[PDB]
């Protein structure tokens, strides 16, 4: 007659239906991706609509159940994750307007157009256009023109759309008893109900600020190194006092800086560690790659795959006989069925991606023991970090030599290690300050601390002061600059990448310390240690039943998010940058203007 | 997924050993008396699991049987298979012809 019995009955009646509908939706999506026809898309859409309707009905039914009388933390968290009203807090007209805005933004942004003047043709899409233009470009004029055309033509037409979007987001946040949308985004990391392990929302911002301030020296040294390399490579193209331009970063959004690796490498005369030629010249395929990955995972301590994983996965491109997507997607079903869909080649990047997907599948099988409302990591960064740490530990030269990818007579030169550290820096830290600045700007624009006529002004002033990137030509207030990304136009967070970057380093440091291995972190081995694997699996099976702070303390030992593994890993590269930048200026000044 | 395998999930009290339930009345969750229909305090306790050929260990169907060995004041009806060796025509041996 109490509320706890009714809540347990509702949960037991809902979990089976939720798992069944999730399995049906996953099967429909798999049949659609593996077979592009006219009926598979309709079946997938019908399954998604039925799942959404059932979830909305169950949420409306569960909203009538209180949350204070229930003392169970797991049931309380499941109800909090299930009773989410979503967009139903607003009116029907506002909801349909928001949906139409989201749909039109998704249709406009996912296509793109170049449309060069005085040329009635060659106006390709986003992927065959600006992507391939800025991929391997070595000219300043064309890069500046592409940047101007991308920020001006697609910057002024999306200003009212983005304004209406942020207004509707603020309205939905204030209607759901939240002060702002950033508060609703940060509430996911907050854990309560556990004494001595709760984490306040205000402490996360302070921890992120402290980590950013501690990373600041490394980022300044990296910026000085990149500026010196650009001055030595492009004379009279970058001032030693001003900031770096935006169109010379090798990326439209400045996420990956791997395009300048071949140009900023000091020891480019040395051969790389690519094992693609060593495998393509012998009898090797994706099957052997996945077998070696499974052997590595079982040597670390991870459980084995099911019989359905090695019979339903399509690890080979069928060709022109049927359309099949080659994008790596972590297919999770939670009902014993697991599969990976990726056209894995015999390269090294595909090997790391396959290791990442196998780590994702291992995490899925780990937390599959929990109900559907708990089959997920503690935060939105652990699910990716569990695979990223394995992909990084598998890329060690010692592991490739033990397997057979690397020749035993290959000498261990420090130049290759320095180049690998520089590449990891350029591909990891090259977007962390931009991520932090974007997250802070979105939080301030959702809270209401930025004037309406100063959005782009504050954006550019933070990009010049906090970040070391400056625009070559100033733009007016009619061009919506921050709306040039994909996550900002599709309602996706951005701090998740930074949290994942911290958590992967934390997990790598924990696994290296548990393995009783000595030396640096870039060559620290994780395999051949069942104790570390068991300690990791004890945390992977927790899911959302326990707070993330206790989960991190059970494996790492720290009470909150830590950043010291990143410094311990980048210490050799930091000392190398300090030694190389002895006769060069470090930092950037906001007084200089390249206009 | 198969949905023909029904099962009982919620009951008001524990069952006795070697007992089979026939009545399939709805379960009462709250203090309000259920009038034969579902509601906030009345839910159907009978559900059905889903068995798929792609499910791993823990979700596969397993046929389990229970053998009960009981003895009381009655003649035995089931025994073990008694073996029989090869007889010898003329030799001093020990014999056992049905007891
Ligand atoms: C994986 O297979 C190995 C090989 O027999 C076995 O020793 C181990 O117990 C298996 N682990 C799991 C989780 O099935």
């Amino acid at each position: 007659s109490t509320i706890e019995e009714q809540a347990k009955t509702f949960l037991d009646k809902f979990n089976h239906e939720a798992e069944d509908l999730f399995y049906q939706s996953s099967l429909a999506s798999w049949n659609y991706n593996t077979n592009i026809t006219e009926e598979n898309v309709q079946n997938m859409n019908n399954a998604g609509d039925k799942w959404s309707a059932f979830l909305k009905e169950q949420s409306t039914l569960a909203q009538m159940y209180p949350l204070q009388e229930i003392q169970n933390l797991t049931v309380k968290l499941q109800l909090q994750a299930l009773q989410q009203n979503g967009s139903s807090v607003l009116s029907e007209d506002k909801s349909k307007r928001l949906n139409t805005i989201l749909n039109t933004m998704s249709t406009i942004y996912s296509t793109g157009k170049v449309c060069n003047p005085d040329n009635p043709q060659e106006c390709l899409l986003l992927e065959p256009g600006l992507n391939e233009i800025m991929a391997n470009s070595l000219d300043y004029n064309e890069r500046l023109w592409a940047w101007e055309s991308w920020r001006s033509e697609v910057g002024k037409q999306l200003r009212p759309l983005y304004e209406e979007y942020v207004v509707l987001k603020n309205e939905m946040a204030r209607a759901n008893h939240y002060e702002d949308y950033g508060d609703y985004w940060r509430g996911d990391y907050e854990v309560n109900g556990v004494d001595g392990y709760d984490y306040s929302r205000g402490q996360l911002i302070e921890d992120v600020e402290h980590t950013f301030e501690e990373i600041k020296p490394l980022y300044e040294h990296l910026h000085a190194y990149v500026r010196a390399k650009l001055m030595n490579a492009y004379p009279s193209y970058i001032s030693p006092i001003g900031c770096l331009p935006a169109h010379l970063l090798g990326d439209m959004w400045g996420r990956f800086w791997t395009n300048l690796y071949s140009l900023t490498v000091p020891f480019g005369q040395k051969p790389n560690i690519d094992v693609t030629d060593a495998m393509v010249d012998q009898a090797w395929d994706a099957q052997r790659i996945f077998k070696e990955a499974e052997k590595f995972f079982v040597s670390v301590g991870l459980p084995n795959m099911t019989q359905g994983f090695w019979e339903n996965s399509m690890l080979t491109d069928p060709g022109n006989v049927q359309k099949a997507v080659c994008h790596p997607t972590a297919w999770d079903l939670g009902k014993g069925d697991f599969r990976i869909l990726m056209c894995t080649k015999v390269t090294m990047d595909d090997f790391l991606t396959a290791h990442h997907e196998m780590g994702h599948i291992q995490y899925d099988m780990a937390y599959a023991a929990q109900p559907f409302l708990l089959r997920n990591g503690a935060n939105e960064g652990f699910h990716e970090a569990v695979g990223e740490i394995m992909s990084l530990s598998a890329a060690t030269p010692k592991h490739l030599k033990s397997i057979g990818l690397l020749s035993p007579d290959f000498q261990e030169d420090n130049e290759t290690e320095i180049n690998f550290l520089l590449k990891q820096a350029l591909t990891i830290v090259g977007t962390l300050p931009f991520t932090y600045m974007l997250e802070k700007w979105r939080w301030m624009v959702f809270k209401g601390e930025i004037p309406k006529d100063q959005w782009m002004k504050k954006w550019w002033e933070m990009k010049r002061e906090i970040v070391g990137v400056v625009e070559p030509v100033p733009h007016d207030e009619t061009y919506c600059d921050p709306a040039s990304l994909f996550h900002v136009s599709n309602d996706y967070s951005f701090i998740r990448y930074y949290t994942r970057t911290l958590y992967q380093f934390q997990f790598q440091e924990a696994l290296c310390q548990a393995a009783k291995h000595e030396g640096p972190l870039h060559k620290c081995d994780i395999s051949n240690s069942t104790e570390a694997g068991q300690k990791l699996f004890n945390m992977l099976r927790l899911g959302k039943s326990e707070p993330w702070t206790l989960a991190l303390e059970n494996v790492v030992g720290a009470k909150n998010m830590n950043v010291r593994p990143l410094l311990n890993y980048f210490e050799p590269l930091f000392t190398w940058l300090k030694d190389q930048n002895k006769n060069s200026f470090v930092g950037w000044s906001t007084d200089w203007s390249p206009y | 997924g198969n949905y023909n395998y029904l099962y009982r999930l919620f009951r008001k009290s524990n069952l006795k050993p070697f007992e089979r339930d026939i009545s399939t009345e709805i379960y009462q969750a709250g203090s309000t008396p259920c009038n034969g229909v579902e509601g906030f305090n009345c839910y159907f306790p009978l559900q059905s699991y889903g068995f798929q050929p792609t499910n791993g260990v823990g979700y596969q169907p397993y046929r389990v049987v229970v053998l009960s060995f009981e003895l009381l004041h009655a003649p035995a009806t089931v025994c073990g298979p008694k073996k029989s060796t090869n007889l010898v025509k003329n030799k001093c041996v020990n014999f056992n012809f049905n007891g």
